[PDB]
């Protein structure tokens, strides 16, 4: 078999291949995750470069990986597919095994835990991907979000942002969203996720996707009209 | 390119001097070891102010005698710590009591230069492993990705590791209190650290006989902090 | 799983006060045709021990192989082969001990009863069983097959225990040795008149006879002997 | 063997007699059928006593590793899952093993019954091993959930007597156990040849028995 | 275990499985439910040798779940049939086949029809509108063969299958004790608490 | 030791591109431009022959547009014997989850197969990967009628009409302008042929240089029939829309 | 140069550069010494530690009963072939009721040794050992590099400024090989020619490290204050 | 067919006293009714003051011995010289047998030495590998004769109280060694008298914290 270490340590200290993976994941359409009081929202953006698309049937970019927890991502969209289909077979291995669905926090571990395996096993590259994990534990009403990268760390987040541009809309958060007061309701949630978005989109026509989650399961995708009205009040307010 | 497992003309693996450069790149962790027991303390540098530094585990327990800090690819350690939890719950099953702190350690060691063309490259991260048995009593580890480890007094791993261990070589002794330890490890994370030292952005924690490894809650830490403060205002 | 097929009967053996003896007789048997007369089941190993083998012949012969080339394999890189580190009786024994319990273990066995007799470097006499499911036992008098049930009552009375060993002369052992394979030509079914006998003493070195006969033989009874109850004539 | 185990207003009772047979010989009077497995976590033993003892000390190991991962204790269900699945590995090799896991989690307590098949359920009470017939007939006439802990454990104690009585394969000693959310509690050893009498004079049950 | 029926309706299906679990000469249980659910309008009931019924039922249930996960759809209950019969026929010429004999109920939202399917441990795959495995139809079947329409509602299916059980209960030597009851239709999947 | 002479096909770039998988699309960039168009009675496959000679077998060749199944039809930018390798692939797939749920494969489920063995071979194994884009025409019914690609890259989209190969930027321009919703397949079987036309390297676009396909409910009721157009058939269609 | 980018590439001198690399490891290793009479045999080890608050690395493995060795360079190479050693002579006593003689215990880790010489991928061993023991044939000492050259001594040094203790051992050879029955001396022996590769630091109570093996004297190992009898 | 199993007789007994242990066993070795040796030890010093003892299928029991031996071996290797004690070892034996659940070391094993804290143990282990910590064990071809006389003579079941008549026990009075050894005595005299397989020899194996001790008794040779 191909064994050829291709991740491997520079003289200064650097694994080069999972830095490039990293610019592979610059490269990628924006995400956004916001957590609300009793929610969480994951954003998206959509390169308006490509029209004459057929909406209905090209892959969404939040993917359900249970029930309860969804999955969005930046950066290489094939690799993407790779880690969802993984982190889907877990969930049901986990519900299979110990009679309980898999906690947020596991999931992304477990994804975590891939990314890192390609970083040092022969013969393969690091996944050119960066993931928003987001969702409710099984009886819990505490909003979970969590980020991965191709090196394998993970962490848990109040909001964050990933993707080309995520340095402006992380700035954006960063002075406009009070950890002591989060979005209250879905709206505000929704709202402030729209507007950091606005910061980088350019047109807020199709190029802004938007899920909601809330708690026991009740997860749903707002439509073109809905996000449109958030697009509609946010720039008025603005012109004052 | 080149091989994976080459030796240098000066007689080292490229690999692993690479991968110690990760290493000091890290986030500081330092170690203490008393007659009362042994202090594990971390720097969790937050990349920024929206990431929940709870979430933030850089310290790790192994058994309910062992505990263990990171510095360096802290992904690396998930495996590591995988393998010590494993080894030191199998030891248990065989042999129906706790694992020596040193078998513990010389297990993880056993990985590290498990790497060629098997895992692909030698880990990137640094483990400080602090532990109590019945035979050598409180111990503390410096577990490296060469496969070497030294027993230490005190240690400091991570980018504020040399100014540190020079600090350490002046501090330790061989009659300090666990109460002395704590105030010691965060007086030295305060030191290196860039930003401001609080509850919020380090983390300590201590292995005892009696009660085993604890990581520390922010409200007793913040008190730690606070009692560090007036001390150092004392003269 | 197998059954032996071309087989070796009886190998028996005793300790005296210089060292050991072991016997065997020279026939290969197939079921009741007695149809091998020249078959050497005593088998030398340097100058110290000799293996003496009854069961499957076939498997006689691989062991027989085996011995040879550790003797080989010894002496590799080895310039004190012929000395120190020359094969011991034990190391001869604990080798064919692992095969032996290994293949049992493996349920494809060496169909075979092994004695290896010996005298160590300490001067100190071996004498120790082996068996085709690894059973190993040592005592100052063994024997395989019909000898155990036959030879060793008459060579327990010479050596009845540890203590005897010292009392016992090369020529008294020699004389009970060649009484019992008398005793088994008249009632084993499965053994010949034609048979080796070896004696390795720690002062007179390995002393190796082939062509043994068991003579002096009570037969004259017989012509008294008439019918098998009632008969006169 | 007779093993119990039932689920009740104050936690879960366990009992199981002490007795070990090799054929009709008694190879031991005392024998433990219970395992420790964590504080809050409970195993009996029915079957053959090594595949008890290896797997449920191997499920310790796992349920131990489950507390590491997770920083949390596994829940009676997982457990029990577990240990089910360990079975299902050795499908048909001649594995005899019976055992009921018994603890407090937080759905609060737990029972699950688990066998050599695979067989895993949930339920309130159960009773395993040879003698089990005989403890049935004792706790399906005397159980209730409003059971106070001193007349729960009683029970389950007497259900054991009753079988250690009929049964030739169960008795020598009865090893008692209450589990609560703060743990496991042990209530001792209980020698059945002292018991028996104690209980035939204070209950005036086994009549037919001379005394 | 022991009995399981089934019986397609006009707008469902309804499947019944006793509640027993003997081990040795000893009833250990006497409310087990011998079914899972595979997805929202999918049931299946099952019996067979001890421990991998269960197995199999949860091995299939987690294959249904990850399907629909990951194309955001719900199978149809013949596609689903159709997958568990492959699985059985599979283990039938294994090194140890699976000894379970099943029952999907399923209500097709697409065509608006209930449907069952009747699939043995050799994977023999029937569709029917009624069904039993084991002995159970060699007591049932001639009440169904009788009383059977297929424009009967709910409530005229539960009343010829309390029929059914009593009349298993009244010939047959085994106590099953009693049935536990569940309905697929389009709204749902749902159990009959009294019966 | 073999590393010396190792090329290293799944490497980044220092900017995060997959240098294979570039220059793939760089080789697929100068085969034939390939054309899908879907409207709401069926979709349409438009595909150009490369540089042919007049000694070429045509009305037993196959270059370009591929059956998979029954409903479901490719059109092939790239190496020709790559993507051979993965057609019988995919006719496998299909029947193997026919064979499974005894129900015809959705069209995306195929697509997502394929795209994913590509995929692997630009993270693993040390293998070049396909030089292949495809166009992916079916129908299911879940979803209708849909349009795919897929690239190299493993990466795939839906569209309501697309192009690959050779000139896809003019190519897609001229049909973002003329292309409608409301649309039917008669008019997109024009507007294929007439951006083909406008696109081609050619002098001339003739029957000879096409290969055709639709995909229609125009089959007698409530089911779908594949057309692969013959010579003779897409010299009358070139006619009946005025190109020649 | 162009040549030492592998194991499996000779120079255009006949070198191997990446054994000779290997070779390297040893010498910026800490000294060791061993030396051997005709009933005992003795290695003493200079240890090394990182710091103040460190522990002294330790030098010495336990490999039998009659067997062991000291070691300078890549530790973890030295554990991956000490626990080799123990597997072989376990193999000997649990096969052969054998205790496995010195001489052939050589032969074994050069062979084992030449393996990670010859192959792509691989890498040389970065340790040299010493290796002493009693057998059938008496005391020996036994020096092995990576290299694959396995050598029986009376005496050697091997580490930094290992050449000074050789040198000593040298001038000493007719005396330290005439001490029999009598351990202490021959240590003395050995902590005097260890003593001439020191520069700047001494022997202390937790530096030193010292074991012997011989005639009816399992090879046992002397740290802390068990030497401070020889300091 | 081959039988890979066998029986090579022999009986053994392990007593647990207040400060020491006992780990005795006959010294004779059989098949069917031949005798193979009428001195071949069956219970060994395994180090660490422990002593253990293998009985039933000889090749097996060696086998095992062997293999535990080597297991202390390499417990001080990996372990720093660490002492095994004898719950430890217990352990470890358990893991060894049930290596071969599905073909057995066809052997009933006792070990017997010094918890941690000095006083008296003996673990008893099945063939494939249920073991408990007793204070009395018999084992091998006479453990069904040996035990009962252990019950009564040991922990004085059935024994009570001249006077009371049933109403008060005898106490548990601790035994002393010399007072162990002569039931150890008693107990292999009366079964070689009754059973064929158990005679020749006796050695008793006793461990206190000065070390291990060997004594030897003759027993009947018929
Ligand atoms: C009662 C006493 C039924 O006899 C219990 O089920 C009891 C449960 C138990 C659980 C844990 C610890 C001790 C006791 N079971 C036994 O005592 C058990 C009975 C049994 C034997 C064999 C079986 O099939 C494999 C099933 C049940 N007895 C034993 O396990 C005895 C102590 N050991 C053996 O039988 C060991 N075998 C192994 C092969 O060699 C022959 C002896
Ligand atoms: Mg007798």
């Amino acid at each position: 078999g191909y064994d050829r270490a291709l991740s491997i340590f520079s003289p200064d200290g650097h694994i080069f291949q999972v830095e490039y993976a990293l610019e592979a994941v610059k490269r990628g359409t924006c995400a956004v995750g916001v957590k609300g009081k009793n929610c969480v929202v994951l954003g998206c953006e959509r390169r308006s470069t490509l029209k004459l698309q057929d909406t209905r049937i090209t892959p969404s970019k939040v993917s359900k990986i249970d029930s309860h927890v969804v999955l969005s991502f930046s950066g290489l969209n094939a690799d993407s597919r790779i880690l969802i289909e993984k982190a889907r077979v877990e969930a049901q291995s986990h519900r299979l095994t110990l009679e309980d669905p898999v906690t947020v926090e596991y999931l992304t571990r477990y994804v975590a835990g891939v990314q890192q395996r390609y970083t040092q096993s022969g013969g393969v590259r690091p996944f050119g991907v960066s993931t928003l994990i987001a969702g409710f534990d099984p009886r819990d009403d505490e909003p979970k979000l969590y980020q991965t990268e191709p090196s394998g760390i993970y962490s848990s987040w109040s909001a964050q942002t990933i993707g080309r541009n995520s340095k402006t809309v992380r700035e954006f958060l960063e002075k406009n969203y009070d950890r002591k007061e989060p979005p209250a309701t879905v709206e505000e949630c929704v709202k402030l996720t729209v507007r950091s978005l606005l910061e980088v989109v350019q047109t807020g026509a199709k190029n802004i996707e938007i899920t909601v989650v809330k708690p026991d399961s009740d997860i749903v995708a707002l439509s073109s009209e809905e996000i449109n009205q958030y697009v509609t009040q946010i720039e008025q307010e603005k012109q004052e | 390119d080149r091989g994976v497992s080459t030796f240098s003309p000066e007689g080292r693996l490229f690999q692993v001097e690479y991968s110690l450069e990760a290493i000091k790149l890290g986030s500081t962790a330092i170690g203490i070891a008393t007659k009362e027991g042994v202090v594990l303390g971390v720097e969790k540098r937050a990349t920024s102010p929206l990431l929940e530094s709870d979430s933030i585990e850089k310290i790790v327990e192994i058994d309910r005698h062992i505990g263990c800090a990171m510095s360096g690819l802290t992904a690396d350690a998930r495996s590591m710590i995988e393998h010590a939890r494993t080894a030191a719950v199998t030891h248990n099953l065989y042999y129906d009591e706790d694992i020596n702190v040193e078998s513990l350690t010389q297990s993880v060691c056993d990985l590290a230069l498990r790497f060629g063309e098997l895992m692909s490259r030698p880990f990137g991260v640094a483990l400080l492993i602090a532990g109590h048995d019945a035979d050598d009593g409180y111990q503390l580890f410096h577990a490296e990705p060469s496969g070497t480890f030294y027993r230490y007094n005190a240690k400091a791993i991570g980018s504020g590791s040399e100014g540190a261990q020079a600090e350490l070589l002046n501090e330790w002794h061989s009659s300090l209190t666990l109460k002395e330890a704590e105030l010691l490890v965060l007086k030295i994370l305060k030191q290196v650290m860039e930003e401001k030292l609080d509850e919020n952005n380090a983390q300590l924690s201590c292995i005892t006989k009696q009660d085993g490894f604890k990581i520390y809650d922010n409200e007793k830490t913040a008190e730690l902090i606070k009692e560090l403060k007036e001390k150092e205002a004392a003269e | 799983t197998q059954q032996p097929i071309v087989t070796g009967t009886s190998v028996i053996s005793m300790k005296y006060d210089n060292g050991v003896i072991i016997a065997a007789d020279n026939l290969g048997s197939y079921g009741s045709l007695l149809r091998f007369n020249g078959v050497e089941r005593l088998i030398p190993v340097g100058d110290n021990t000799v293996v003496g083998i009854s069961g499957d012949i076939s498997d006689m012969q691989h062991i027989e192989r085996l011995l040879k080339d550790l003797v080989t394999e010894n002496a590799y890189d080895n310039p004190l082969a012929d000395a120190e580190e020359a094969l011991e009786p034990s190391y001869i024994f604990e080798y064919l001990a692992t095969v032996m319990y290994q293949r049992r273990s493996k349920m494809n066995p060496l169909w075979n009863a092994i004695i290896v007799a010996g005298v160590q470097s300490n001067g100190d006499q071996f004498l120790r069983y082996v068996n085709l499911l690894g059973v190993t036992y040592s005592s100052p008098t063994l024997a395989t097959g019909f000898g155990a049930h036959m030879a060793n009552p008459l060579l327990r009375k010479v050596v009845d225990r540890e203590s005897d060993i010292p009392k016992t002369t090369v020529q008294v052992a020699e004389e009970a040795i060649v009484n019992a394979m008398r005793v088994l030509y008249y009632r084993d079914a499965r053994s010949s008149r034609n048979f080796s006998l070896a004696i390795i003493d720690k002062n007179t070195g390995l002393t190796f006879k082939k062509n043994l006969q068991v003579e002096n033989m009570k037969w004259d009874f017989a012509k008294d002997i008439k019918g098998y109850g009632t008969q006169k004539i | 063997t007779t093993t119990l185990a039932f689920k009740f207003q104050h936690g879960v009772i366990v009992a199981v007699d002490s007795r070990a047979t090799a054929g009709s010989y008694i190879s031991s009077l005392r024998m433990n059928k219970v395992i420790e497995i964590n504080p809050y976590l409970l195993g009996t033993m029915s079957g053959c006593a090594a595949d008890c003892q290896y797997w449920e000390r191997l499920l310790a190991k796992e349920c131990r590793l489950y507390y590491l991962r997770n920083g949390e204790r596994i829940s009676v269900s997982a457990a029990s899952k577990l240990l089910s699945n360990m079975m299902l590995q050795y499908r048909g090799m001649g594995l005899s093993m019976g055992s009921m896991i018994c603890g407090w989690d937080k759905k609060g307590p737990g029972l699950y019954y688990v066998d050599d098949n695979g067989t895993r359920l949930s339920g309130q009470m159960f009773s395993t091993g040879s003698g089990n017939t005989y403890a049935y007939g004792v706790l399906d006439s005397n159980y209730k959930w409003d059971l106070s802990v001193e007349d729960a454990l009683y029970l389950g104690k007497r259900s054991i007597l009753a079988a250690a009585h009929r049964d030739a394969y169960s008795g020598g000693s009865v090893n008692l156990y209450h589990v609560t959310e703060d743990g496991w509690i042990y209530h001792g050893n209980h020698d059945v040849g002292e018991l028996f009498w104690k209980v035939k004079e204070e209950e005036g049950s086994f009549n037919n028995v001379i005394g | 275990m022991d009995i399981i029926l089934g019986i397609r309706v006009q707008d469902s299906v309804i499947l019944a499985s006793s509640k027993a679990v003997t081990r040795g000469i000893s009833v250990l249980k006497d409310s087990d439910d011998k079914t899972r659910q595979l997805s929202p309008h999918t049931l299946m009931s099952f019996a067979g040798e001890a421990g991998d019924t269960v197995q199999f039922a949860e091995y299939i249930q987690a294959n249904i779940q990850l399907y629909s996960i990951r194309e955001d759809y719900e199978l149809s209950p013949q596609a689903v049939s159709s997958f568990v019969r492959q699985e059985l026929a599979k283990s039938i010429r294994s090194r140890r086949p699976y000894q379970v004999n099943v029952l999907i109920g399923g209500y097709d939202k697409k065509k608006n029809k209930p449907e069952l399917y009747q699939i043995d441990y050799l994977g023999t795959k029937v569709e029917l509108p009624y069904g039993a495995h084991g002995y159970s139809g060699f007591y049932t079947f001639s009440l169904l063969d009788h009383h059977y329409r297929p424009d009967m509602t709910t409530e005229e299916g539960l009343d010829l299958l309390k029929l059914c059980v009593q009349e298993l209960e009244k010939r047959m030597p085994m106590d099953f004790k009693g049935v536990i009851v569940k309905i697929v239709d389009k709204d749902g999947i749902r159990q009959v608490d009294d019966f | 030791g073999s590393r010396r002479y190792d090329s290293r096909t799944t490497i980044f770039s220092p900017e995060g591109r997959l240098y294979q998988v570039e220059y793939a699309l760089e080789s697929i960039s100068h085969a034939g431009t390939a054309i899908g168009i879907m409207a709401s009675d069926g979709i349409v496959l438009a595909a150009e022959r490369k540089v042919t000679s007049t000694l070429l077998e045509q009305d037993t060749s196959t270059e370009k547009l591929y059956k998979l199944n029954d409903k479901i039809a490719v059109a092939v930018a790239g190496l020709t014997a790559d993507a051979e390798i993965l057609i019988n692939t995919a006719r496998i797939h299909a029947q193997n989850y026919l064979k499974t749920y005894n129900e015809d494969i959705p069209v995306e489920i195929l697509v997502r197969r394929l795209s994913d063995i590509k995929q692997g071979y630009t993270q693993h194994g040390g293998l070049r990967p396909f030089g292949v884009s495809f166009i992916y025409a079916g129908y299911d019914d879940r979803y209708g009628y849909q349009l795919y690609t897929s690239n190299p890259s493993g990466n795939y989209t839906g569209w309501k009409a697309i192009s690959v190969g050779a000139n896809t930027s003019a190519a897609q321009t001229l049909l973002q302008m003329d292309y409608k919703d409301d649309m039917k397949v008669d008019d997109a079987i024009e507007l294929a042929l007439k951006t083909l036309s406008k696109t081609t390297d050619s002098s001339a676009l003739t029957y000879d240089r096409l290969e055709f396909a639709t995909i229609r409910k125009g089959a007698n009721d409530g089911e779908v029939y594949q057309k692969i157009f013959k010579p003779q058939e897409i010299k009358d269609i070139l006619v009946k829309t005025g190109i020649t | 140069n162009n040549y030492d980018g592998d194991t499996v590439t000779f120079s255009p001198t006949g070198r191997l550069f990446q054994v000779e690399y290997a070779l390297e490891a040893i010498k910026q290793g800490s000294v060791t010494v061993g030396l051997r009479s005709n009933t005992h045999a003795v290695l003493v080890a200079l240890k090394r530690n990182a710091d103040e608050l460190s522990s002294y690395q330790k030098k010495i493995i336990k490999c039998d009963e009659h067997m062991g060795l000291s070691l300078a360079g890549l530790a973890p190479d030295a554990r991956v072939l000490s626990n080799y050693l123990r597997q072989q002579c376990n193999y000997s006593s649990l096969v052969f009721n054998r205790k496995l003689a010195v001489e052939r215990a050589g032969h074994l880790l050069c062979d084992k040794a030449q393996k990670n010489t010859q192959s792509y991928g691989g890498r040389p061993y970065g340790v040299g050992l010493l290796i002493i023991g009693y057998d059938k044939s008496g005391a020996h000492l036994l020096e092995f590099q990576p290299s694959g050259n396995v050598t029986e001594l009376y005496g050697t040094a091997i580490g930094a400024r290992s050449q000074g203790a050789k040198t000593y051992l040298e001038r000493t050879l007719d005396t330290f090989i005439k001490i029999d029955g009598n351990p202490d001396e021959l240590i003395k022996a050995g902590v005097e020619a260890i003593s001439q590769s020191l520069r700047d630091e001494s022997l202390t109570v937790d530096n030193l490290s010292i074991a012997i093996v011989g005639k009816d004297t399992p090879f046992t190992i002397y740290d802390g204050e068990a030497v401070a009898k020889y300091i | 067919q081959f039988n890979p199993y066998g029986d090579n007789g022999g009986t053994i007994l392990g007593i647990a006293g207040e400060d020491f242990a006992v780990l005795a066993g006959d010294t004779r070795n059989i098949t069917d009714y031949s005798i193979n040796s009428r001195y071949e030890p069956k219970v060994f010093d395994c180090g660490d003051n422990i002593v253990m003892s293998a009985n039933g299928f000889a090749a097996d029991g060696d086998a095992l011995v062997k293999r535990f031996k080597n297991s202390v071996k390499w417990y001080h290797f990996d372990h720093n010289d660490k002492k095994l004690s004898i719950n430890s070892a217990a352990r470890n034996i358990q893991h060894l047998l049930y290596s071969r659940r599905f073909f057995p070391y066809y052997v009933y094993n006792i070990i017997a030495g010094l918890d941690e804290d000095g006083k008296g143990a003996v673990y008893s282990f099945d063939p494939v590998g249920s073991y408990q910590r007793e204070q009395c064990r018999a084992g091998g071809a006479a453990a069904s004769l040996i035990m009962p006389f252990l019950d009564n003579q040991v922990n004085f079941k059935n024994q009570y109280e001249p006077g009371t008549n049933g109403k008060v026990k005898k106490p548990l009075k601790y035994l002393s060694v010399e007072e162990v050894i002569k039931l150890v005595r008693d107990s292999f005299t009366s079964a070689t008298e009754r059973h064929i397989q158990v005679g020749d020899g006796l050695e008793i194996l006793i461990v206190t914290k000065d070390g291990v001790r060997k004594e030897f008794y003759e027993l009947k040779r018929d």
